[PDB]
């Protein structure tokens, strides 16, 4: 099979800067009919992939002229002359010259922006849930940059790994921020034993951990 | 416009087969080939096969022994069948047109999310998330469902801005997610805020008003 090696895997770029993504094929990719079927795709968060560039260098219908493609042999490049907010997502190269047709591993374009501190909110179990015998405590950490953040849960100070579930949104197109949710799941009986529940967050923006909590 | 409309199951038992129908509008299947591609977190994007305009096929040899693609040109339908699915065949399956030369019909179907698992279909529990005692963040916890997906909206779509619906994660072999909404502190509880959760797999539709305390 033709291996398609895509670099870099992660591409942080400022709005308006140039960006280029490289795709290296392990063999030449000229089809028997003469065409080099090298395509570039963008997959925006939540969407199907969309074609940007076909036969190496041809812009697909409706694609902005800031995108362009080049290369030959085993070396191909996608260039974005100036990156816009809507360009964020994962870019893939694809060869359809030799069966089996194959994709690159993907390049995640990330938009650089100024540091933004998370808005942290903590939520006790609902009365509805408690009636049913469970107890989840939810913590939202919203609209922060950069993406790396650490959350820790304390129940009356004792550190809790068990039953902590974390989830992150993809980069937000409108302000280039990330969001995170962290849910601590307990039994109602265990929840009813303690008073103090703490959602603790460390992020580049603050040297002192961001602490939100409540009392039962 | 060009549209590729897929239909197929969301949940498949291990060792059972997966059948998807792709209905094409906007171009002739007598003229253009249609491809099948899947996407998984484990294996990325994988091309599975193609059915060319005259009906010949090429398949990916890693799948050929259990894969069939056939079509009916007069109904503009393409039929994908893969047998003996394992848990790691869990993926979004797409029909598409790609690898174009001179035409402009390079479009993808919406995708069919297929979970391969013996676990039973389970509805979500939907719980309102209100604060404990400038802007105020509210939420919905959508807990303990199977399989993916659900959809979440706030006041039936009217709250778009300041919403974050988080990817589902697995706990106790079921999915849990949350969604947050951020409205101005003046506006709540004075104006109502409600999440609308749908989980088609279990015929669940729940509306949960977020009430204080
Ligand atoms: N000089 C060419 C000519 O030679 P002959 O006049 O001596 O035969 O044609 C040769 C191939 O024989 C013709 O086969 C077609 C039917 O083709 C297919 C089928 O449709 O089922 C597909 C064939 O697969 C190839 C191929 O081997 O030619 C390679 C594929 O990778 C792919 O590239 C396909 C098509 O060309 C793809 O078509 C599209 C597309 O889907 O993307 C759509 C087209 O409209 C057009 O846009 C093309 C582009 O121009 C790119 O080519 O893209 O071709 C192959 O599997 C054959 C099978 O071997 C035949 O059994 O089936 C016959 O047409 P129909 O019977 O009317 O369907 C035709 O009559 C045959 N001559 C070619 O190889 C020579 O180079
Ligand atoms: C996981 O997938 C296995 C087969 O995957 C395919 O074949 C293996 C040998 C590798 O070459 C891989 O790259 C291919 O995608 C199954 O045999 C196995 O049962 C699957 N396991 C689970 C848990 O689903
Ligand atoms: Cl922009």
């Amino acid at each position: 099979d033709v291996l398609m090696t895509q670099s870099p895997l992660s591409l942080p770029v400022s709005l308006g800067d140039q960006a280029s993504i490289s795709c290296r094929s392990s063999q030449t990719i000229v089809h028997s009919n003469g065409n080099t079927y090298l395509e570039w795709y963008l997959q925006k968060p939540g969407q199907s992939p969309k074609l940007l560039i076909y036969k190496v260098s041809n812009r697909f219908y409706g694609v902005p002229d800031r995108f362009s493609g080049s290369g030959s042999g085993t070396d191909f490049t996608l260039k974005i002359s100036r990156v816009e907010a809507e360009d964020l997502g994962v870019y893939y190269c694809f060869q359809g010259s030799h069966v089996p047709y194959t994709f690159g591993g993907g390049t995640k374009l990330e938009i650089k922006r100024a540091d933004a501190a998370p808005t942290v909110s903590i939520f006790p179990p609902s009365s509805e849930q408690l009636t049913s015998g469970g107890a989840s405590v939810v913590c939202f950490l919203n609209n922060f940059y950069p993406k790396d953040i650490n959350v820790k849960w304390k129940i009356d100070g004792s550190e809790r790994q068990n039953g902590v579930l974390n989830s992150w949104t993809d980069q937000d197109s409108k302000d280039s921020t990330y969001s995170m949710s962290s849910t601590l799941t307990l039994t109602k009986d265990e929840y009813e034993r303690h008073n103090s529940y703490t959602c603790e967050a460390t992020h580049k923006t603050s040297t002192s951990p961001i602490v939100k909590s409540f009392n039962r | 416009q060009v549209q590729l409309v897929e239909s197929g199951p969301g949940l498949v038992q291990p060792s059972q087969s997966l059948s998807i129908t792709c209905t094409v509008s906007g171009f002739s299947l007598s003229t253009y080939g249609v491809h099948w591609v899947r996407q998984s977190p484990g294996k990325g994007l994988e091309w599975l096969g193609v059915i060319w305009s005259g009906g010949s096929t090429d398949y990916n040899a890693a799948f050929i022994s259990r894969l069939s693609i056939t079509k009916d040109n007069s109904k503009s339908q393409v039929f994908f069948k893969m047998n003996s699915l394992q848990p790691n065949d869990t993926a979004v399956y797409y029909c598409d047109r790609m690898r174009i030369t001179t035409d402009w019909f390079a479009y993808w179907g919406q995708g069919t999310l297929v979970t391969v698992s013996a676990a039973k279909t389970t509805p979500p529990s939907v719980y309102p998330l209100a604060p404990g005692s400038s802007m105020v963040t509210l939420g919905c916890l959508v807990k303990g469902y199977f399989p993916e997906p659900v959809t979440v909206t706030w006041n039936s779509g009217s709250l778009s801005s300041g919403v974050h619906t988080f990817p589902a994660v697995l706990q106790s072999d079921l999915y849990t997610l949350s969604s947050s909404v951020t409205v101005p502190s003046s506006t709540w509880p004075s104006e109502t805020v409600t999440c609308n959760v749908a989980h088609p797999a279990s015929s669940t539709k729940v509306d949960k008003k977020i009430v204080p305390r």
